[PDB]
């Protein structure tokens, strides 16, 4: 019941990340090879907040930890420290 | 004026470069370009902007080596897509993902020397945080203009007032 | 066949010569062809963004299909962003850079019209109210605020207002910058129609002919307000006349003062935004004259570029001494007063006269309509006849040498 | 008057800036867009489901996950003009796998 | 005192963690190297313009970090750096006797121990005996001379984000993220204080929980050693908690003398300047916060502002604020104390040049520390 949601990731949200970025021409196929990379890096971010959360002795993760995780695999948080 | 008339009718150095120069055609599979040209040669003038140019370019398109799409793109350009959108309805009683079910949650899993009270009083601050956060949303983009305070000192007296009162507001309190 | 390939292989020659020519190079191919194009005098400048946006007014010129007038929206990028330094190719050796993001054309409201838009003009106080000319007799006002964006399913237009004291087409509209509502409208009619909308109830559609001029014994090609007179206005008609009314003057049928124009017949005229002695005309005979308002007996002067019939000539909000003209050449045509009586190289001299200074001869078809953008400097947008709109801007260079 | 005609139908990879002369400003960048333009749900859904792929027991904050969300974004856009930069080198216009493969080379994940 | 942002590309646009001079020298001139997620370590040579505004000049890079790096610090001798990375591992330079390094820098010892990201890293009195911390919510001690681990402290439950060793070498103190500060003694290498809740008499903790947006909670003892101060201190005058900083004695290590309220903003790093001054003629009242016979100033590092205070004075005499649009992250002190390079984690740095004799006399002899 709860497995099929891979496909979640809508055809107005993919096009409209694409306009953000500034393209014209898009391929028909890469639609899922999008989701696969997005899913993968959220599994990496998401795999990583809960070794903090685990390492901070706490159940219910915070944004902190996405923080941390966001630096660690090496990226940088705007206004949210 | 108006009598008058009647009367009388009766890398190298961006600034070493020039502006940025852009160009875009609907036609060209080629996508839009914007550089900046420097090449200096007297055969192409406004005067004739036909005259070849020797030594300078070929006249051979490049357009199509560019760009043979030959591809289903979508025509992602316009007139489809922007306004499309769904809405969809949810659950949202198992795993709340909220302000107050969050806190909720949090203290009931993790439990700590704090006052009933007390936990109230801080979840409802900062439920007031939150919503004061989504309020100033709208602010958006705030130019922000840098602030400094000189070395004001007890000592002197002749020293502006304002600056006074805003570094007395900065009181150090003591505890006995 | 021939013709079309010698256009094609000219406008690729153009295409290939333009890099160190313009600065500034927008191109854009309509649904349908344009008689009328125009900016807006609000910009967009939101923060943050490295980018402006422009708004226009165009027609559509659909043979059997619903006539719509189109304000379109237009992204250019900002003078902020006119200086930065992203890339370096060592193949060219500049900061250029094909990339992806660029500014962009967006239509954003469309109107139902009766038959093409012969002339559409907003007002100059008032960008809501615009007003437009009808292949028929009738005169019809739009106004997109107080109209749904997308144009109604219903065939028929919902004009705002109506005008009446025209009989039938024309080609002629202006609105009168110092004065609220008072248009002038020219006409195959022999007629010169003068209204004034500013006392029209709330409630009113029908607006009648407050003043018509009979004067000309031809075709009114165009009238236009002065910029700075509040009663003062001249036309031009294919009589080769060129005509100047008092709207004090008692009479509607004899004209202030009465002068030939040419020896064909003259389509528009145009005045200065700051100057207010001196006027443009252009003519049939390849010819482009200017007039003193001190004396109209002797033309200031006569420029001469093109072969064939001038149809549009506009003035520069931005410089004063700076005019262009476009006729049936496809060919647009950049004119400034201070290389009046320069001497110059035969070199130099083979395409024409020093008068000139730029050609914009981009254009597949006779370019329809070009206004200048009062906001930005040298940005002007034209449209020919094969629904094709560019927004162009030349080199600096030839300006600011 | 004038003669008309028909109108016809219309149809080097890490581009690190030198420690001097840079002084660029982009205030846009550091302020959250707040506008999410994704579905809040789907995301929300998946993250719920790869988490209960993880482990159990567990609970998360909106913030949390609108966090997520504009990290995803923006992990977007970055490998996006990448891809961009990639193709204009790749002198194609038209997108291909590889291109985000390559530029998530560029990257190193 | 003049306050200059700094416009430069410090780690190309990667916000900066740490930040220190040069001690050793008390020459005008200045060694500064800087903390950043680049994974670089960038030398920069500064030093007043002849308008007196402190431009800065790079010097050498350090690329050798696999990951990112939080806590940069040099020995109090300032000839050997400690260099502390996410990649788990701390390595020791000195510059050795290639086109954009003037000099090169090389490692030295190769010291680990901490086997997590390093949030913070402390130079002993000699720089012979080292502290770190990191995420492992581990204390650990270090030798300089044989590069190898003598001492681990487990006792943290949350993570722990600064660690300072006692001027007068019989004191380490440590914090957890929990909201728990603890003193470690030297020869009994055990928990000598812990503190974290105090009585008024309601008892509540004075520290702020992980809700905190802040990554690091940077303190440092008083040169002279007898003055600690605690930063990212909550104050419950009602209902509600608010920010602070606490200042503590060698009398009582359990009650601070007092704290330093700051309203908006929460306090994240304290650092003292190295140099003494007279005493300034003030009315003699109880304003300053501990009498002693020469005064120090020091720099605290908000959320956002960096407040300058003395030790006759409890407002603050030199405040700054909105200048990085990011939260700050570091701050550091001139050997001659004329230079206060202040780091945020917007990416960029800024600085506050200050004048000769602006901060008072420099004592002609610099006063013993009993050890």
């Amino acid at each position: 019941v709860l497995r099929d949601n891979i496909q979640g990731i809508t055809k107005p949200a993919i096009r409209r990340l694409a306009r953000r970025g500034g393209v014209k021409r898009i391929s028909g196929l890469i639609y899922e090879e999008t989701r696969g990379v997005l899913k993968v890096f959220l599994e990496n971010v998401i795999r990583d907040a809960v070794t903090y959360t685990e390492h901070a002795k706490r159940k219910t993760v915070t944004a902190m930890d996405v923080v941390y995780a966001l630096k660690r695999q090496g990226r940088t948080l705007y206004g949210f420290g | 004026l108006c009598s008058q008339l009647d009367q009388l009718l009766q890398v190298p150095e961006r600034r070493k470069f020039g502006r940025m120069k852009l160009l875009q055609f609907c036609e060209n599979h080629r996508p839009a370009y914007w550089g900046t040209w420097n090449k200096k040669t007297a055969l192409i003038r406004a005067r004739d902007p036909w005259a070849q140019d020797t030594k300078l370019l070929d006249y051979e398109v490049d357009s199509d080596e560019e760009w043979e799409e030959e591809e289903p793109g979508e025509s992602l350009s316009h007139s489809e897509g922007d306004d499309d959108d769904d809405m969809g309805e949810d659950e949202d009683e198992d795993d709340g993902f909220f302000v107050p079910h969050g806190y909720l949650s949090e203290d009931e899993g993790v439990t700590e020397e704090c006052a009933d009270p007390e936990n109230h009083k801080v979840r409802q601050k900062l439920k007031a945080k939150e919503w004061d956060e989504f309020l100033a949303k709208g602010k958006r983009f705030r130019v922000l203009q840098p602030v400094k305070i000189g070395c004001v000192w007890a000592a002197d007296r002749d020293c502006a007032g304002d600056d006074l009162k805003v570094l007395q507001q900065f009181a150090a309190c003591f505890l006995e | 066949a021939v013709e079309e390939r010698v256009i094609n292989e000219e406008y690729k020659i153009w295409k290939k010569n333009t890099p160190f020519l313009y600065d500034l190079v927008m191109t854009h191919a309509l649904e349908w062809p344009s008689l009328t194009a125009q900016w807006l005098p609000d910009v967009t400048r939101p923060e943050g963004k490295d980018f402006s946006i422009h708004r226009l007014v165009l027609g559509t010129h659909t043979s059997d299909e619903q006539n719509h007038l189109v304000i379109a929206s237009v992204q250019l990028p900002n003078d902020d962003a006119q200086f930065d330094a992203s890339h370096y190719d060592s193949e060219k050796g500049e900061f250029g850079g094909f990339g992806s993001v660029s500014g962009k054309i967006e239509i954003e409201i469309k109107i139902n019209h009766e038959g093409e838009v012969n002339r559409a003009r907003y007002m100059p106080q008032n960008p809501c109210i615009i007003a437009t000319k009808t292949p028929s007799s009738d005169v019809l006002v739009f106004d997109y605020t107080k109209h749904p964006s997308k144009p109604d399913p219903s065939g028929e237009c919902n004009p705002d207002l109506r005008l009446r004291g025209h009989q039938k087409e024309g080609y002629g509209l202006s609105w009168n910058p110092n004065l609220s509502g008072h248009l002038l409208s020219a006409s195959d009619d022999h007629t010169i129609c003068l209204w004034d909308i500013s006392a029209v109830p709330k409630e009113g559609k029908v607006v009648d002919a407050k003043t018509i001029f009979t004067g000309h014994t031809a075709v009114v090609e165009d009238v236009s307000w002065h910029l700075l007179h509040e009663s003062l206005f001249g036309s031009v008609a294919d009589d080769q006349k060129l005509m100047i009314w008092d709207t004090r003057s008692n009479n509607t049928s004899k004209p202030s003062h009465s002068v030939d124009a040419h020896t064909a017949e003259v389509n528009c005229l145009s005045f200065n935004p700051y100057s207010e002695f001196i006027l443009a005309t252009g003519s049939a005979d390849k010819t482009v004259a200017l007039w003193d308002l001190r004396n109209l007996k002797l033309k200031l002067h006569s420029f001469e570029s093109h072969k064939d019939e001038i149809f549009q000539v506009q003035w520069s909000p931005h410089n004063e001494t700076i005019l262009a003209s476009s006729g049936t050449d496809r060919r647009l045509n950049v004119w400034d007063l201070s290389k009046i009586g320069e001497e110059q190289s035969p070199e130099d001299a083979e395409d024409g006269p020093p008068e000139l200074l730029f050609i914009h001869g981009g254009h597949t078809a006779k370019i329809s309509d070009f206004s200048w953008n009062p906001n930005e400097p040298w940005v002007i947008c034209s449209v020919s006849e094969d629904n094709i709109m560019q927004v162009w801007q030349m080199a600096e260079n030839i300006y600011n040498d | 008057a004038r003669t008309k005609q028909t109108a016809r139908k219309s149809t080097k990879k890490p581009h690190r800036y030198r420690p001097g002369t840079v002084a660029l400003r982009e205030i846009r960048r550091y302020q959250k867009s707040t506008e999410l333009l994704i579905r809040k749900l789907p995301f929300q859904r998946l993250v719920r489901e790869i988490a209960q792929d993880f482990k159990t027991d567990l609970r998360f904050q909106s913030s949390a996950v609108m966090a997520l969300q504009e990290a995803c974004e923006a992990y977007l856009v970055g490998l996006f003009e990448d891809t961009n930069l990639c193709a204009i080198h790749a002198k194609r216009v038209t997108i291909m796998p590889k291109d985000i493969q390559l530029a998530r080379r560029i990257r190193g994940e | 005192m003049k306050v200059i942002t700094c416009e430069i590309a410090w780690h190309n646009k990667e916000p900066v963690y740490s930040l220190d001079f040069q001690h050793g020298t008390a020459g005008r001139i200045h060694r500064l190297a800087s903390a950043g997620v680049d994974t670089n370590v960038r030398i920069w040579k500064v030093e007043k313009g002849p308008d007196g505004k402190a431009i800065v000049e790079f010097l050498s890079n350090l690329a050798r970090h696999t990951k990112a790096v939080n806590v940069v610090r040099f020995s109090p001798t300032g000839e050997i750096l400690a260099s502390g990375g996410d990649d788990a591992v701390i390595l020791l330079w000195k510059v050795n006797d290639a086109q954009l390094n003037k000099e090169n820098w090389t490692v030295v010892k190769t010291l680990r121990g901490h086997l997590e990201d390093v949030y913070d890293i402390c130079w002993a009195t000699d720089g012979n005996l080292m502290a770190s911390a990191s995420v492992d919510n581990t204390a650990i001690i270090w030798d300089v001379s044989k590069g190898q681990k003598i001492s681990i402290f487990n006792e943290h439950k949350s993570y722990v984000q600064g660690v300072t060793w006692d001027p007068l070498g019989q004191y380490v103190a440590t914090l957890s993220c929990d909201r728990v500060l603890r003193v470690y003694s030297i020869q009994k290498k055990r928990v000598a204080f812990n503190v974290s809740k105090m009585l008024s008499a309601r008892s509540y903790r004075m520290f702020h929980d992980d809700s905190m947006k802040s990554f690091f909670r940077r303190l440092s003892f008083t040169p002279d050693g007898s003055l600690l101060l605690t930063p990212a201190g909550c104050v419950e005058s009602g209902e509600n908690v608010m920010n602070t900083t606490y200042v503590f004695s060698r009398k009582n290590l359990k009650r601070p003398i007092a704290h330093l309220p700051c309203p908006g903003k929460a306090t994240l790093a304290v650092r003292c300047c190295p140099v003494y001054f007279e005493l300034r003629p003030v009315v003699e009242t109880g304003v300053e916060l501990m009498s002693l016979p020469y005064r120090l100033v020091f720099a605290v590092a908000s959320e956002d502002s960096v407040l300058l205070y003395d030790t006759q004075q409890s407002f603050p005499f030199g405040y700054v604020s909105n200048i990085h649009y990011h939260t700050l992250s570091d701050i550091s002190w001139s050997s001659d104390g004329a230079f206060l390079a202040i780091s945020s984690t917007d990416g960029y740095c800024s600085f506050v040049t200050f004048e000769k004799d602006e901060l008072g006399i420099p004592l002609k002899e610099k006063p013993v520390l009993n050890m």
